[PDB]
């Protein structure tokens, strides 16, 4: 009697801790800063009160390069799965940025790249509104969700891997990119035709235009084009969680 | 009930767990995070010392949560004083008005979520849920409100740097900084517009809402 | 695994010496019973005897899979019993010394480690 | 069942070896016949023993679980 | 809550930021045009004379039009602290 | 009726732990560190006093400022206290009137209100009503926001200046030199030629 | 309206009364007045103790809770 | 307080040895007063009293010539017994004491 | 049943196992922090 | 074999060194300046996050080192288990691959500078290049690989650029700054050749 | 009236902890780091020289500045004190007076009035009698100007080399190349021809 | 004389904090470092190699030149301190005295010169009679200098291929175009194909010869 | 006029007195003068250690209060 | 070089601590010729030789931290 | 000229003279010398691990404000 087993609690506890916290250091809204850190050590400490009973208990020991091995999976598992939620924050930090370049609001970075003295608003202005709308869409109970589902799949157990599956993660970076161009292109198009405008402007009496006159029009038709463009965000917003969730749900498996 | 050398044993040991208490079942953590996003916000990360907003914070969570203490109080602390509740009764007896306040505040959204994970049966009321499930699904609801108002909050201080930004760009002063123009500006508007008292009395209705 | 093998010596020689005080206490104890003969266990042999195979119990009324045997009488007595004061309180003081070594050492070797890991 | 659950029970164990410890010297003190200070002397050491190894397993959860919350996220 | 609420928290704001920019960036691409043209009618072409009539123009318009920035702006800061605790969720 | 002297040890040597928390939110040096804070930032250069020597330099100002009211707490709590002529609970409830004093010249009509609002205060009456716990945060706000007004005025010579520089610049025509880098140097001037450092300690002192 | 200042002068003053009734037990005892038992002086100035080791411990636990949510950085 | 309900019982046991003893003790050094009677307490029900002191009278044993009806051997043992059972006493306060300060200890 | 020698003995082993595991974890934490924390 | 506390100390303490490893010893230098350079390229240093491009050479890093923690596992991680070779033999063992893998990466001339920095003559063999000679050669063989890509990376922005800016001025236009109108036409280049998966697999191809 | 060794070596620790805040507000170390912090700045190269080396170089020069007063220490105050000849009050007492001077040489007297005034001090005769709670923060604060001041006019030779190339650029009319690019190098060239580290530690030596 | 064991463990301790001072102030890492520092300026990529990838190749390009300072201080001092036949503070004298003379032959006779007349020292003899206080903040001015004097010689190149673009672009009438974007990869071009890592490498170290 | 240095020196001095005055007690008892008690020369010393203790740890709080002050972040 | 004099410093404090073991665990069996005193004092050398080699580690750790954390 | 190296030599000398004095003492005394007691061996033992105690802890002092100055922004 009084044995209370010290080693089955703790491997039962210790490596759906090790991926559920890193996760949280890494997904979107509960890796930022903001939170104390104590916080989200709680947080991962009761979701795996909460999970690790129902799970199989692992009796590899601690003291063994099998322990590393797990380790490393766990970590793996965490940091992809808030890595490919962070994807979508970034397409949209990209389109908000070259909507803000094309305004002409950080011209110094055309004549000095990466000058400290860069200003992507637009960037952070559509970085937060895209958060907003992940916290309205609940989308990280779902990440917490799917990360407790990624054992029926991928077990705590060391499983053998794949490869090409890596590459989907990286090849993920194309996202940001293509779904990037569609945001912008709803408004930069139009500012071209008002650049090519102020073109024919310039083919008439030389110089005594652009740098004077283009600037302050181009920033006010920037500035209305795209706060019309505003509600457009949302059913893009809902496009990107949806890709890169059944992205992550078909690759991690 | 225990033996005193058992009730004071535990007594010690619980007093350990107090900031835990703090961060993840009181009002603590939404209003730390209000505080570190608007400091982010205003471009001074150093400006209340973290000390100041600490205090302030710690005042506003126990004028919040006076009415669980008083509760608390006269339901589980008095009658255990008086020897007329045990121990072991007083926790059970007291952990109540703390769980409606935890639940009052929390999103059917993770509580569903939690009491899924959880492989629960059924819960058709919420005189259903224990703790295990409420825990998580209030730190999380506070944690997401919290973000919310933070969000909110960056918006006009991002707004004043656009349209710096917009006004310095229309005269091609390119070159010069916009951070440091909209600096003072923010420190102005959040003087003039009471920055304090409305973002304190808008937490306390958050509160009691 | 490795920790576990490497405290395994002392804490099986802790664990040994717990058995065997247990035994002379039992001896102590019937010190004045008519018919007794006086048992002891040789610790050496045993020690290795447990190292290379795990411990083991008759039953689980359980005991040890100690080899339990007489100790020589040193002069004869008319009720019957072997035990023999000096000899059994010369053994218990020198199985509590040697006890209180093994606790000594393995308490050492895991501060020993406690240093290591602490950061 | 439960951790929580085995701790209680634990605390419940050496409460109750307590208690009955205090009542048989209570009962001695009392005067009542069949009590023997033999056993009212030993229940009162094995009783010390148990409130010493609950103190001890105190100490160390409460370390560990200073030591849990001291690690950086 | 809902995202409907959200988008329009954020196009609610910006034309904000736009009504509070309009003024300033319209004068001074009416001081620059209204320069330009003169320069055409004149021949003269020098990239420089342009820059000095729009900072007076533009910070003359701080002069006119700032008191209804400045309470504009209080006006929508005040509000949305004050509806912060009913958009929560 | 008095403590006892192991009470009272205990009590004295516990309370030394919240002399930070005190320094901090009770007395000035917060409003003369946000202000150096933000004069470094208007400065534009971030650090350029150690921040050890501001630190110093902001104790040693809430020093001089507070002198007044250690004094009053000295000749009211501390020296019949410890003559043995009040007891330590007196003694505290006598020497928190001056910094009471202290607190309310410089706290906001309305930070009061509100945290009144907050605490359920029903009845108030005299300004001689306000709990400690109540009096604090208010404060704490009203010096936050005092603070902020100081240097948002503080910030504007240097304004000044960029914009000045930066219009006769691009202007002249060079517009792709860095304003803020010629600026600097200027800056630095005007500092040095109001007698930046004795101006703005004198007008913190005077704030008071 | 409970008052947490309040809650820590009560518990001061329950120790600082308990020490101050075992000290003037044990003045009368030396004094010689007639009525005070030896046994009742050591009783109750080891209570005394035990009150005081109570009130020290949580000061400790509540000083140390203390000063690690002050340390938080926000 | 809590603190007393637990030592109440002890702390009573450890005066009535001690009233006792002196009673005791009295009963011996009066042993040749004539005309002196025994005196005792009956120590379970006083401590039930005190719980929740009157001196009984001892039955004599042997009739003397001068009316003291004090015997040697009676209170000899009683004298005895009373000083075992206050040390005993002692023993288990002093072991209640010592747990509610180890566990404090830290 | 099990005695004070195996229960003092598997607490200490589990204490250092955690503990080791602790910082392990803290090492490979600090390590990612430190890579993430790059400017390309 | 040595005690356990030393192996656990040292291992602690070669723990330190992840991010050198990570750095020095596998390809996440080159995929880091290459993502850089390319940023650089579009004309926007803020488009995508530096976290994300961190995370993506990382994911990029783990796939190209898979074949050598394959021969890590088989060397080093299986036998240490069935105790054939364990301890010594076999992490230099398990290394051996990573030296394999340096081997081919670097280029003849680093290896040669750096020998010659150690005054190491009879360094006569290519399979028993020691560890300080072969690191810092590696890393500047990186270097300049990576440059390398960044350059071919460069020339189709420049010559769109270039082209925009030449119709721009043939137009007749003299004023209008080319990289605003020639920005969104790099991006859409970009988008519609699908440039980041062949440029991942060019990557992937370079070894 | 000597303390007792206990009481000493606790002073000593105690002092020795203090150290830091010394160096930075007693000693030359503030002013030669915000030059060396200015000088940084005003090459265009904001991390060429890494902290740790200009912090050690200040460590030196600020040990070197200073061996005079050191010295004047020890053979007035130390010596006597570790030959057991004085007590450790009178020793400080000594040893307070040649820094007491060393600073109010490098003092300006209106911010030493400045402090005088906010303190309430009474008239004062002489320099022979001021509190070293005054001298400090008047030291510090015209140590803050001084070093402005140098930093300022170090600015001026980076900024005529800066602005003579963008002029020579904009008048070949290269309207769109950064003038930073062309002259940070020429900056290196000039510090680096005038032999700069040492002459300008050699006038911040000789400032002292 | 020998120092007791407790004390020499205390000094040997001590002395271990001060290996990056040792490092800035005695090695070649002063030199090299900065000089990279300048030369991701040059190069128009203020991001370039990574930080800790430079500060890596400094360290090993510090070790490869103090390899004969290291042989000489391990055979001449530490090698009787492991064979017993030297004491702790015999060797810390005998060991300084190749790092000595590696720090004078790189050290400009006027810092030093400098340095004596404000410590006020007496006529040094030679050379080998001076003070360590004097000869090293005089080889850290000198070691700046040095790495400045690199620094510009080594911006030169790509001034060239900037002035070159430059006038390419404003001959042709390109006059809005900025050249820093167009000549950036004909930078990288240039460090490219003429080796410039190796060779920048290989001229650092012969130039400490 | 209040000076907390001035303060600290009294309470420092104070601390001094008392050493020195157990101190000389105990020399002056050993040299065997009549008139000295061995349970005051005892008491006294035990008051002596009991003020450097109160000494001690009002300098350890100062010291740590002055070290959490002085490294915030301005 | 260096890492062969980590390695060898390495080497001497394990073979300390096997000794050290290796003499323990032949005491622990009754074997003659093995003082108790002589155990303890090759325990407390390895102790000390153990913490001596965290203590360089440590050290040695903090300088590469905090060299590779300059800002080029 | 006074220099700060010498005197921290000069201290540990010292030190290492106190602490190799009371080990030769103590050798002596273990080795049966007559004119040798053993409370002067005890005391002069106790006297080298307080100077060493106090050697420690001003080297622990220096090398906090050392750390603290080396850790600037300049």
């Amino acid at each position: 009697v009084t044995s209370e087993q010290w080693l089955y609690w703790l491997h039962l506890y210790f490596w759906p801790l090790l991926r559920v916290l890193a996760l949280i250091s890494t997904a979107p809204i509960l890796s930022e800063r903001a939170i104390p850190k104590r916080v989200k050590l709680g947080l991962g400490i009761m979701i795996t009160l909460v999970i690790a009973p129902s799970l199989p208990a692992n009796d590899t020991p601690l003291f063994s390069i099998a322990a590393l091995w797990l380790a490393m999976q766990q970590i793996l598992i965490g940091i992809a799965l808030g890595f490919t939620m962070q994807f979508a924050f970034a397409a949209v930090r990209t389109a908000g940025e070259f909507i803000g370049l094309q305004m002409g609001l950080s011209f110094a970075t055309f004549v000095d790249p990466g000058s400290h003295l860069n200003m992507p608003v637009l960037a952070r202005i559509m970085d937060m509104l895209a958060m907003l709308l992940f916290l309205t869409f609940n989308g990280h109970l779902w990440l917490i969700s799917l990360l407790v589902d990624t054992f029926h799949t991928l077990p705590i157990g060391s499983n053998p891997v794949n490869s090409n599956a890596f590459m989907a993660l990286a090849r993920a970076g194309g996202l940001i990119f293509l779904n990037g161009l569609m945001l912008a292109l709803p408004v930069i198009t139009l500012l071209l035709t008002l650049n090519l405008a102020l073109g024919l402007l310039n083919r008439m009496a030389p110089q005594l235009s652009i740098f004077v006159i283009g600037f302050p029009l181009t920033l006010t038709v920037g500035i209305m084009l795209m706060a019309a463009l505003m509600p457009l965000i949302a059913p893009f917003c809902e496009h990107l969680f949806s890709e890169i969730f059944n992205l992550l749900a078909d690759i991690v498996s | 009930s225990w033996s005193l050398s058992v009730q004071t044993l535990v007594f010690i040991t619980s007093l350990t767990f107090l900031p835990a208490i703090l961060l993840m079942m009181t009002s603590f953590t939404r209003i730390i995070i209000v505080f570190g996003l608007l400091r982010n916000a205003l471009g001074t990360p150093s400006a209340p010392p973290n000390q100041v907003l600490l205090g302030l914070a710690l005042f506003l969570t126990f004028f919040i949560m006076s009415p669980v203490i008083d509760k608390i109080y006269v339901d589980a602390y008095q009658p255990f004083s008086e020897q007329k509740i045990s121990m072991q009764e007083a926790l059970d007896k007291g952990a109540q008005p703390l769980r409606a306040f935890m639940l009052r505040q929390t999103r059917e959204a993770d509580l569903a979520l939690f009491a899924r994970l959880a492989n629960s049966g059924p819960l058709q009321g919420p005189e259903a849920v224990p703790m295990r499930i409420l825990l998580p699904a209030y730190v999380t609801s506070e944690l997401k409100t919290a973000f919310q108002i933070g969000f909110t909050i960056f918006i006009p201080f991002l707004i004043i740097d656009l349209v710096i930004a917009s006004v310095l760009m229309a005269l091609g002063m390119m070159m010069v900084p916009p951070a440091t123009i909209a600096l003072p500006f923010k420190l102005m508007l959040f003087v003039l517009v009471d920055g304090w008292q409305l973002l304190m009395g808008s937490l306390a209705q958050s509160f009691y809402s | 695994d490795r920790l576990d093998a490497a405290l395994r010596f002392q804490q099986e020689a802790l664990n040994l010496r717990a058995q065997r005080q247990e035994i002379l206490a039992a001896n102590i104890a019937n010190a004045d019973t008519p018919g007794y003969q006086a048992r002891d266990i040789d610790f050496a042999s045993e020690l290795k005897k447990v190292m290379v195979r795990g411990r083991e119990e008759t039953g689980g009324v359980s005991s040890p899979a100690v080899d339990l045997l007489y100790r020589v009488p040193d002069q004869p007595s008319l009720d019957g019993n072997t035990v023999d004061m000096d000899r059994e309180r010369t053994q218990f003081a020198d199985n509590s010394l040697k006890y209180q070594m093994g606790l000594t050492v393995l308490g050492s070797q895991l501060k020993g480690m406690m240093n290591v890991l602490q950061g | 069942v439960s951790f929580a659950g085995q701790l209680h029970a634990a605390l419940d164990r050496i409460s109750d070896r307590q208690a009955a410890a205090r009542v048989q010297a209570e009962k001695f003190t009392l005067g009542e016949p069949g009590i023997a200070l033999n056993d009212v002397m030993a229940d009162m050491q094995k009783a010390s023993v148990s409130m010493q190894m609950g103190i001890q397993v105190r100490n160390k959860l409460v370390a560990a679980y200073q030591e849990v919350m001291s690690m950086q996220v | 809550m809902t995202p409907e609420s959200v988008m329009m928290m954020g196009t609610e704001a910006m034309k904000v930021a736009l009504a509070l920019a309009a003024p300033l960036l319209l004068v001074a691409l009416i001081t620059g045009l209204i320069i330009s043209i003169l320069q055409a009618a004149t021949q003269i072409n020098e990239m420089t004379l342009s820059f000095i009539p729009k900072i007076v123009a533009v910070f003359i318009a701080i002069i006119v039009a700032g008191p209804w920035m400045l309470n504009l702006l209080l006006d929508y800061v005040r509000t949305l602290f004050s509806n912060l605790p009913y958009i929560i969720g």
